[PDB]
């Protein structure tokens, strides 16, 4: 298992070693934590912010490539939280 | 007489700076340049509290004034001038006659008028008249405010000393004097801004309960402010009148009827107030009324709105062209106004007034007139810009504000965007603004600070305090909303209101209320209508716009609720509590709130205890008066003070140990000189103003400091022993601090700005601004650096840092403190510190790093739990907070201590203890072996001898020689003495071997940097750029042979570097950096050459860790603290344990698996077992590691059967091994000096220097500097010579046999790595490419071939494998590195054991310092700076040993146990020297690099000469601080270091109490009272001799220096008491009187001849009577030397010749023979290679020598 995380607005880079491919093991944009990703008050207002279609659209954009970069925000996905300052947390592994 | 448009007297006031300036380490620099401080100390057993002395907390330490009356123009009619100086009631008075550029320096003695002692800050008032010839009568007077520092208090009363943490504070004048040396002008610190009155919310009209608290109480409209006689707050709160007491409570006292809520704002309705200084009446004026009113009671009567009396005027409204003149000359009540505006009353009670363009006065009588008499048209002539005119000729047009000067006495009135000011002579001039008369061009230069000069943008209000500062507000009511301030030097500056981005009239979405409770100058004002100012010099600001009163105050501490006072250190991370009288209470942790001191006094507030948070206490014991008598340290030991009858502490002494000895000059308190231990008195110098001039050493060095107090403050310093001049120039104003650091050309400059910023421009090129913002938990009267904005000269140069401080409180106490660290807004890291659970909580913004410290009940880190499963570090400590022990999982090391503190025991995990016992100086140090180590120490704990468990006993010894101090190591039954010798301020200047006599000399150039390295017939010269001071050039010349590197540098960072040779065959290099967008992280690097391009490698970054991604063609994958190498081909994983040690290496190439291997450590971490597969169808071979009693490699099996056995001497020399792949056990052994002499049957030849001389047929020569020069085998026909460059690194290899290979250093961070090989058999460059642990894994050649190296967990590498996946070499090595098999000899690899430069001809590993032999397991040299530690951290130790007889395991040491989140971070890949711009880069060096390479990283570094300079780096440092306390990592006792003093101290020939000076090479001697009657015979002699500087030599051993006397020896030998032979004095010195005769280039001289010699140091003084006696002794010192150098070079030469070892030159067979039986050779004579006449040091080296027959 290899672990990425970037904060709303940066780019998550999923890379594997030589001919591997990528897979995606588990993957959320939202907020589990109140620590991570730091900002205003407003940022820790909220620990339960999930998107289910984050699997599904890191599943989609990532699976079967060498390398990967999907961007943290409203361009790539919906928003679970508005007013919450968000993050990408992914588990992947590189897969022959 | 009548003076109009006369020069009026414009003086400079310059007064001397404030003690701001403090050292940093006393110790090393006790002299501040900028404030002539002399910052001492004395260091005390027992405690880490120091005794600290301030020569600026003396009597003598003068206040000086400096005022310039007179400019190099005088006026023509000037024929006197007069001054007047007004100090705490004393009034200085001098008259002088007009001269051009005349001036006077005031000196203040710091007492009052009654000759009492003045503390704090005081107040000057200077006054300066012009005497003209046209008025003998009258003197045209200007007075000027100065600020003069006073006393400062005395915190511990111990003889003109204080306790290092014992601190004061000076209430009255709000300074905070820490016993450190450090003094915090706190009311000098940025202005604050807060609210007195108002809430942002409108009242009602009616006044409902508005009597009451002033803060928060709601007002209406404040247009008027002024301030009463009792010190309270007259309102102008539009419908009512309202009085703030200075008890806080608001009274209404006066209501105007004729006021409308509708009207609040608007600007007829606008009425002004002045209190008048005689009687506190108040005196109210509405324009709309046309009246003055007087209120009656100030009190407030039952009837508010009957509580006024009309002064002046009826009602009525007269018009513009008024015959009888609106009732002039009769009373007041009875005349008509036109339409008051601005009211000021004059010191005398003369009440004056704005009337719609004119002012009216109202006299004590009543009577109304006219000052600025309007309707005189025809009178009136424009404004004059520069010349002052009478009121008759001034029209004034829209004028409002009007205020009285209290200093002056004069009137100042707001005229239409221009301040006027009317004398009282009547005489008006222009103060502020820029009226349309001079407007442009006006003023060519522009900008200038000058109130004249710069323009007034709608100025509303102003007012003036009893210090003559003239404070003026300006409101556009849109964005311009601030309050600027006039000094009495007539500059302007912003005192309160930042510039507004929004419209606070306009936009609807606005807030321009902000900045209270913080700094005024960031804070945003709304429509400033009034101010007033408070008698503590606070300014009143009516914030009309936000309905509030506004206070602009001096930075100050505030009585909190437990009448108590606190400050704060943010740099110490300390909270400093004080009593109501400011007596020091407590220090507590910023960070963690524990105790950290508890001070204790007696009845009469003297200081008699120090409780630290350990339960150490340092007990004060006083007498009744409190006079102290001694210090009972916390291990109960008894430091003797005594205080002389001068009140200055003479003497500081343990029952053995004489730590301090002091003199002082009179009762000023001055110091004049400081005696240690050892002998050596320090000799202080200052002027009548009580400012050092002068420091003198017994080395005969003297620091010099001339100050010039002009315009500009002046201050030059310079050395008698170096031509480093270093001036620092001084320029104060109202807005900043302005320093220049110059050094030839080189110019640094320092802003000390009010807002709190440091701005610095280094001459380099870069500059950083620091910012201050309030402290999170102690507030506004602490600042603290919370952001940096730094710039390169580049494209993309702007950097930021930032410190976001936090805070959470539960029930008003505070529970945690956090901190985030921030680069261009992203969150890197985070430090937060839970007070409740007392955890220290490290993390980063994206779940990679996670580190929680752990805290004990004494508030110290105990407990360190990292993630990733890591083995968590614990440490134990003593009753007296010391370290006692350390673990690491399995790993510890732990330790026991006597009654005296001292170390009895050091236990280890694997059962392994050392004893330590004291007897009589002596420490034996015992194993569990029986190998005893003999320690003899000084009294000051430094080494006098070494005895080793062979019992040969090493000695050593330190003594104060001429310009340097000594150090000599003397090896066992051996005068081949090793010596460096140091400088003053401890910089390396000399290293010799007196064995053969190698000499290594260091010089220092004009910008303090290293400017030159001279070795037998080589010189290496640094060049610095002119302008920036950079490094640009090192050019290492010997001979023919040139080596020249050349740098270009963005700021200090090098973006260029250039390799250039002399050499016919040689090519050159060229290095090529480019750096990321606003960073300081290297991007590229692209080589040239040979002139051929190679493809360029590129850096990529993480942005929040600084872990590398990729470099050149490989990527970096990072997880937990494993990593990844890749490549479309190759995979390279590194796998490591729980302690950090590599457990598993994989290499990969193409899905197939080419190499690993497995590492296997026992508890203390020693590789027990190694498992290895080379190649992918190869079998894995099992490699197991036993160690002996002490941890020496003792077997090595293959696959569990025995191959190798390794024993050990004593000494721990190897002195049993099986060679290579041999079963047959082979014997070493070695002398008494443990320097090898036979290997088997092969015999060792080491020189007296300790170096390789050969190993049996073969030939090493090693030259002064240390570096192999050349290595041949006659037998064998082999001959190799190797070429460096000036920073002692290999350029090249040449052998005889075709061989011939140039290296190359490209990485910057790694400068000893060699990056790149040009081979010039094929002409083709090999980039040799290294992993994150520094190994060689990769290959990559010019000709496209590509290689994978496998490499071992020492960076040895084992095999390499083709771009095609194939292996095709494969290594095997014994454990001490020699080669058994190899598969493929004829592929050369460059790289071999230890990652080092492996020769195969010579058997040798080349590491930039060191040579390792693989065939013995030794060095070839030993590192003789070992000895410079040993004795404060004594161990088993051995010159030459290889890592402590364990070759495969890493070096056991106490950084193994991770306490420090810097080391920890290292460990996760993180690189914060990549993110933080200056942050520490981790060293990774297996080889200490020399002297010059890592001096020449750390050059660019800023220099620490100056106080500023010094305040700047303590600006650095606090900013990269990370943890909130850090432990003192050390398993050892602290040691009193002195700087360049090694070993025990040898008894001086100039004695204690002597002072010794050496300027232009003409001595200069002193007595003082405690030198002995023998010392005061040597310094009587020793008088006005003339040394023979660069002329001092070691001959047979001794430390020679030659002077020469002008005159006859009579006088001095009636002083010695003696005609001829021998003496031997008190102390020990050996005087010997003779009278030589010398024969000199045929010359024959006879001369008297006295000589001072005391062990190795020898003074010898010739005497003459000629002026030739110079030149005769400097001729007779170098021909003698010339005797030497041939003797030596000659002897050298016929013993190359008898061994059978090449010579210097070719000789022939019959040449050969001559020298053989001879000694010498017919024809040939030996000449100097580097000329004598520009290196006399070299006169008598052998290895400066040549011989050359008279061909040439
Ligand atoms: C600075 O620059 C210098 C150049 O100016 C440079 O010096 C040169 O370095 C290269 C590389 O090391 C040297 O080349 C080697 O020469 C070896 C010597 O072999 C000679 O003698 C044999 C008879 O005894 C001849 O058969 C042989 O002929 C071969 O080469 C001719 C070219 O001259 C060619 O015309 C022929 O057709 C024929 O092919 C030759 O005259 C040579 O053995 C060596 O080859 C091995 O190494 C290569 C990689 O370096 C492999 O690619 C290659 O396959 C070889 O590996 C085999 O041998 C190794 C050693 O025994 C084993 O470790 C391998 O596992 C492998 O063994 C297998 O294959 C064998 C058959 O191929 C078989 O017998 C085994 O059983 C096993 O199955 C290589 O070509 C060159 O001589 C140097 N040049 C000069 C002018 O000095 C210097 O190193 C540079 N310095 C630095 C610091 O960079
Ligand atoms: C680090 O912590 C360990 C506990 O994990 C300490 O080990 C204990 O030490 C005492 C002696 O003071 C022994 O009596 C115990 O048996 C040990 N506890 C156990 C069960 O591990 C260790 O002393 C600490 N290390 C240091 C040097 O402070
Ligand atoms: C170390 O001791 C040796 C021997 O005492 C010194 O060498 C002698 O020096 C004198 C004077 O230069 C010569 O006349 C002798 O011929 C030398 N003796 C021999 C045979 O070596 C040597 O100078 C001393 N060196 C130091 C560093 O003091
Ligand atoms: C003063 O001079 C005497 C005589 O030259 C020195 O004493 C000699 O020192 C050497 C070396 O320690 C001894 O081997 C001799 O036995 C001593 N000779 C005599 C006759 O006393 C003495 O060391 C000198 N003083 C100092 C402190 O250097
Ligand atoms: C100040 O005003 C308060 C009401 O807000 C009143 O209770 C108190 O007595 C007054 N205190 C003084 C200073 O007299």
């Amino acid at each position: 298992v290899r672990r990425e995380l970037s904060c709303e607005g940066y780019s998550i880079d999923l890379r594997c070693p030589g001919s591997d491919v990528i897979m995606i093991e588990s993957a959320n944009y939202g907020r589990t934590d109140d620590k991570i990703c730091d900002a205003d008050p407003f940022q820790m207002e909220n620990t339960d912010c999930y998107l289910p279609d984050a699997f599904k659209i890191m599943t989609q954009r990532c699976n079967n490539r060498t390398q990967c970069i999907v961007v943290t925000g409203s361009d790539v996905f919906p928003d679970p939280c508005p007013g919450t300052y968000k993050y990408l947390e992914v588990q992947y592994e590189c897969v022959p | 007489c009548d003076l109009s448009g006369f020069v009026r007297p414009d003086p400079v006031i310059i007064s001397s700076p404030l003690s701001t300036f403090f050292s940093d380490a006393p110790g090393r620099n006790p002299i501040v340049p900028e404030t002539q401080v002399l910052h001492e100390e004395i260091e005390v057993p027992g405690s880490s509290i120091k005794l600290i002395y301030l020569s600026s907390r003396t009597a003598g330490y003068k206040s000086l004034l400096k005022i310039i009356m007179t400019q190099s123009l005088v006026p023509l009619n000037l024929i006197k001038v007069h001054l007047m100086v007004a100090v705490e009631g004393h009034l200085f008075q001098k008259s002088f006659l007009a001269s051009p550029n005349l001036a006077y320096t005031f000196i203040w003695d710091k007492t009052d008028a009654y000759g009492q002692k003045v503390y704090g800050l005081s107040d000057a008032v200077v006054s300066v008249g012009f005497e003209y010839e046209t008025c003998p009568s009258l003197i045209l007077w200007e007075k000027r405010t100065a600020l003069l520092q006073g006393f400062e208090l005395d915190p511990s009363n111990l003889g003109g000393w204080s306790l290092d943490k014992h601190h004061v504070l000076n209430v009255k004048s709000g300074i905070l004097h820490k016993g450190n040396g450090e003094n915090q002008f706190l009311t000098q610190q940025p202005a604050v801004i807060t609210s007195i009155m108002g809430n942002g919310r409108r009242r009602s009209i009616s006044c409902p309960s508005c009597n009451g608290l002033a803060e928060g109480n709601k007002l209406l409209a404040p247009v008027a402010l002024a301030v009463g006689i009792d010190g309270s707050l007259f309102v102008g709160d539009f419908n009512y009148i309202r009085r703030i007491f200075p008890s806080r409570n608001v009274t209404s006292i006066l209501e105007l009827r004729n006021k409308e809520f509708k009207h609040s704002n608007n600007p007829a309705h606008k009425y002004y107030l002045a209190v008048d200084p005689v009687s506190g009446s108040l005196y109210v004026s509405d324009t709309n009324s046309r009246r003055i009113y007087k209120v009656k009671s100030l009190t407030g009567t039952k009837d508010l709105a009957g509580n006024s009396e009309v002064v002046a005027g009826t009602g009525e409204q007269c018009l513009p062209f008024d015959e009888a003149r609106c009732g002039d000359g009769g009373k007041a009540v009875d005349a008509t106004l036109m339409s008051p505006r601005g009211i000021a009353v004059d010191k005398y009670g003369l009440m004056y007034f704005v009337d719609a363009t004119m002012i009216r006065k109202v006299d004590q009588n009543g009577i109304i007139s006219t000052l600025l008499g309007s309707n005189d048209l025809t009178a009136v002539r424009p404004l004059s810009c520069d010349s002052s005119m009478d009121v008759s000729q001034v029209r004034l047009e829209w004028p409002t504000d009007l205020a009285v000067d209290p200093m002056d006495n004069s009137l100042y009135v707001l005229e239409n965007n221009v301040i006027l000011r009317i004398t009282e002579n009547h005489q008006v001039s222009i103060i502020a603004g820029r009226p349309m008369h001079c407007q442009v061009p006006g003023i060519d230069y522009s900008l200038s600070k000058l109130a004249i000069h710069s323009a007034l943008e709608s100025a509303s209000a102003i007012a003036i305090s009893h210090t003559g500062v003239l404070y003026i507000s300006e409101t556009d009511e849109k964005k311009i909303n601030r309050l600027r301030q006039v000094t009495t030097n007539g500059e302007i500056c912003l005192l309160a209101g930042a510039a507004s981005d929004c419209d606070c009239k306009n936009d609807v979405n606005c807030n321009c209320y902000s900045g209270d409770d913080g700094y005024a100058t960031d804070a945003i004002l709304n429509s400033p209508s009034s101010l007033a100012v408070a008698p503590d010099g606070t300014i009143y600001i009516a914030d009309l716009g936000n309905i509030r009163i506004r206070a602009v105050s001096k930075n100050r501490p505030i009585l909190n609720s437990f009448n108590q006072y606190e400050a704060a250190s943010p740099g110490e991370q300390e909270l400093y509590v004080f009593n109501a009288d400011g007596i020091h209470q407590y220090t507590l942790s910023l960070v963690t709130g524990e105790y950290l001191y508890n001070f204790t006094y007696s009845s009469d507030n003297d200081v008699t205890e120090v409780m630290d948070s350990n339960g150490n206490s340092l007990k004060v014991r006083r007498d009744a008066s409190g006079m102290p008598r001694h210090l009972l340290m916390p291990d109960n030991q008894i430091v003797t003070l005594a205080v002389g009858t001068n009140g200055g502490l003479k003497l500081v002494s343990t029952q053995t140990l004489e730590l301090g000895l002091m003199t002082y000059n009179g009762n000023s308190g001055l110091l004049a000189t400081k005696s240690d231990e050892t002998g050596w008195t320090t000799f202080y110098d200052y002027d009548h103003e009580g400012r050092l001039t002068n420091v003198t050493r017994p080395t005969g060095v003297v620091t010099s400091l001339h100050r010039e107090m002009e315009k500009s403050i002046t201050i030059d310093i310079e050395n008698s022993n170096r031509d480093d001049d270093v001036t620092v120039i001084t320029n104060l104003s109202s807005v900043e601090a302005s320093y220049t650091v110059v050094q030839d050309q080189v110019r640094n400059s320092y802003q000390l700005c009010n807002n709190g910023t440091l701005r610095v421009m280094y001459a380099n090129g870069m500059s950083i601004s620091f910012h201050s913002e309030p402290h999170v938990l102690a507030g506004t009267v602490t600042p603290t650096i919370g952001r940096c904005n730094i710039s390169l000269p580049m494209e993309n140069g702007l950097n930021s840092i930032e410190w976001r401080l936090r805070k959470e409180q539960i029930k008003g106490k505070v529970t945690v403190f956090g901190r985030k660290l921030r680069v261009h807004g992203r969150n890197l890291l985070s430090i937060d510190y839970d007070r409740n659970i007392r955890t220290e909580k490290i993390y980063d913004d994206h779940r990679k790093f996670t580190l929680r410290i752990i805290y004990d009940q004494l508030g110290r880190p105990f407990l360190w739990l990292p993630s990733s499963g890591l083995a968590a570090v614990n440490v134990s400590y003593f009753f007296n907070g010391r370290l006692a022990g350390l673990q690491r999982g399995a790993m510890s090391e732990r330790t026991d201590i006597d009654k005296q503190g001292r170390i009895i025991s050091r236990m280890f995990a694997d059962g392994k203890v050392w004893s330590y016992t004291y007897l009589e100086k002596s420490m034996v140090l015992l194993l569990q072996s029986q190998r005893q180590y003999i320690f003899e120490y000084d009294s000051s704990d430094r080494l006098h001898a070494v005895t080793m468990p062979s019992v040969a006993r090493h000695s050593m010894s330190t003594h104060t020689s001429v310009g340097y101090i000594r150090n000599i190591y003397n090896p066992p039954e051996s005068n081949a003495s090793v010596i460096f010798d140091y400088s003053d301020d401890g910089r390396i200047l000399k290293t010799s071997f007196l064995g053969t006599g190698r000499q290594v000399f260091y010089k220092y150039g004009k910008l303090s940097k290293l400017s030159e390295i001279v070795y037998d017939s080589t010189a290496v010269t640094f060049g610095y750029d002119e302008t920036t001071g950079v490094l640009k050039m090192v050019n290492l010349q010997s001979g023919g042979f040139s080596c020249t590197i050349r740098y270009r540098k963005i700021g200090p960072l090098v973006d260029k570097q250039i390799y250039r040779f002399s050499e016919e065959g040689m090519v050159n290099a060229r290095f090529d950096y480019t750096y990321h967008d606003n960073s300081f992280r290297i991007a590229s690097i692209k080589p040239i050459i040979s002139e051929t391009p190679l493809p360029v490698d590129l850096y990529r970054y993480d942005e929040i860790s600084g872990k590398v991604e990729h470099f050149g063609k490989f990527g970096v994958i990072y997880y937990d603290i494993n990593q990844i190498i890749t490549t479309a081909v190759m995979t390279l994983s590194k796998h490591f344990d729980t302690h950090g040690r590599i457990k598993e290496v994989q290499y990969e190439m193409f899905r197939s698996l080419m190499y690993w291997m497995t590492v296997q450590y026992d508890s203390m971490g020693r590789v027990t077992k190694r498992e290895l597969k080379l190649g992918p169808y190869a079998n894995t071979t099992k490699y197991t590691y036993d160690y002996d009693g002490d941890g020496q490699l003792q077997s090595v099996a293959v696959n569990d059967r025995p191959t190798w056995r390794y024993s050990y001497d004593l000494n721990g020399n190897l002195h049993l091994l099986n060679p290579g792949n041999s079963v047959r056990l082979m014997p070493l052994r070695y002398d008494l000096r443990d320097r090898i002499t036979r290997l088997g049957d092969i015999p060792y030849k080491i020189d007296d220097d300790g170096f390789l001389c050969q190993r049996g047929s073969d030939v090493f020569e090693y030259n002064s500097k240390g570096l192999l020069t050349r290595a041949y085998n006659k037998a064998n026909g082999w001959n190799v010579q190797y070429r460096y460059d000036g920073l002692g690194r290999r350029a090249s290899c040449k052998t005889n046999l075709g061989h011939h290979l140039q290296y190359f250093y490209a990485d910057l961070h790694n400068p000893t790595r060699v990056t790149h090989v040009y081979n010039h058999s094929n002409s083709e460059i090999t980039s040799l490419y290294y992993d994150l642990q520094g190994h060689l894994f990769a290959m990559e050649s010019s000709s496209g071939e590509e290689y994978y190296v496998a490499s071992d967990n020492t960076g040895t590498p084992l095999a390499v494998f083709s771009i095609n996946g194939l292996m095709i070499k494969q290594l095997q090595y014994t454990a001490y590195g020699e080669i058994y098999y190899d598969s493929n000899p004829d592929f050369q690899l460059v790289i071999g054991f230890h990652g080092g430069l492996y020769d195969p001809l010579t058997k040798l590993v080349h590491f930039t310092q060191r040579d390792y032999d693989v065939l013995a397991g030794r060095w070839t040299s030993p590192d003789y700076t070992m000895w410079k530690n040993i004795g404060r951290e004594p161990a088993p130790f051995n010159l030459y040993m290889f890592k402590s007889n364990n070759p495969l395991s890493n070096e056991l040491d106490l950084k193994n146990y991770v306490t420090d989140v810097k080391s920890w971070l290292v460990m996760f890949g993180f690189q914060l020297s990549n993110i933080i711009p200056g942050f520490p880069r981790a060293k990774m060096y297996f080889v200490s690099p020399p002297y010059e390479l890592t001096e020449s990283q750390a050059c660019e570094n800023g220099q620490l000469i100056t106080g500023v300079q010094q305040t700047t780096e303590r600006h650095n440092q606090a900013f990269m601080a990370l943890e909130g306390q850090v432990i003192s990592k050390r398993l050892h006792a602290s040691i009193r270091e002195k700087a360049g003093h090694w070993f025990a101290t040898s008894t001086p020939i100039i004695g204690k109490g002597i002072m010794f000076a050496v300027k232009k090479g003409r001595v200069t001697t002193g007595i003082s009272s405690i030198a002995t009657d023998d010392s005061r015979k040597i310094a009587s002699v020793l008088n006005s001799a003339h040394y023979l500087e660069k002329m001092h030599y070691s001959i047979e051993g001794k430390d020679t220096h030659y002077f020469v006397k002008i005159g006859s020896a009579d006088s001095d030998l009636v002083t010695l008491a003696m005609t001829s032979g021998r003496k031997v004095l008190d102390s020990g010195v050996n005087v010997t009187v003779s009278q030589p005769t010398l024969l000199i280039n045929g010359r024959t001289r006879r001369f008297t001849n006295i000589e001072f010699q005391y062990s190795t140091l020898l003074i010898n003084i010739r005497y003459g009577l000629t002026a030739d006696t110079l030149d005769e002794e400097k001729a007779r010192v170098l021909d003698q030397a010339r005797q030497r150098a041939l003797g030596s070079a000659w002897a050298k030469e016929q013993q190359k010749a008898r061994d059978g070892r090449e010579g210097s030159r070719v000789w022939t067979d019959g040449e050969k023979q001559q020298l053989l039986n001879t000694g010498r050779v017919q024809g040939y004579e030996g000449y100097y290679v580097l000329p004598v006449e520009q290196y006399p040091e070299l006169a008598d080296s052998s290895s400066n020598i040549q011989f050359l027959r008279q061909n040439e």
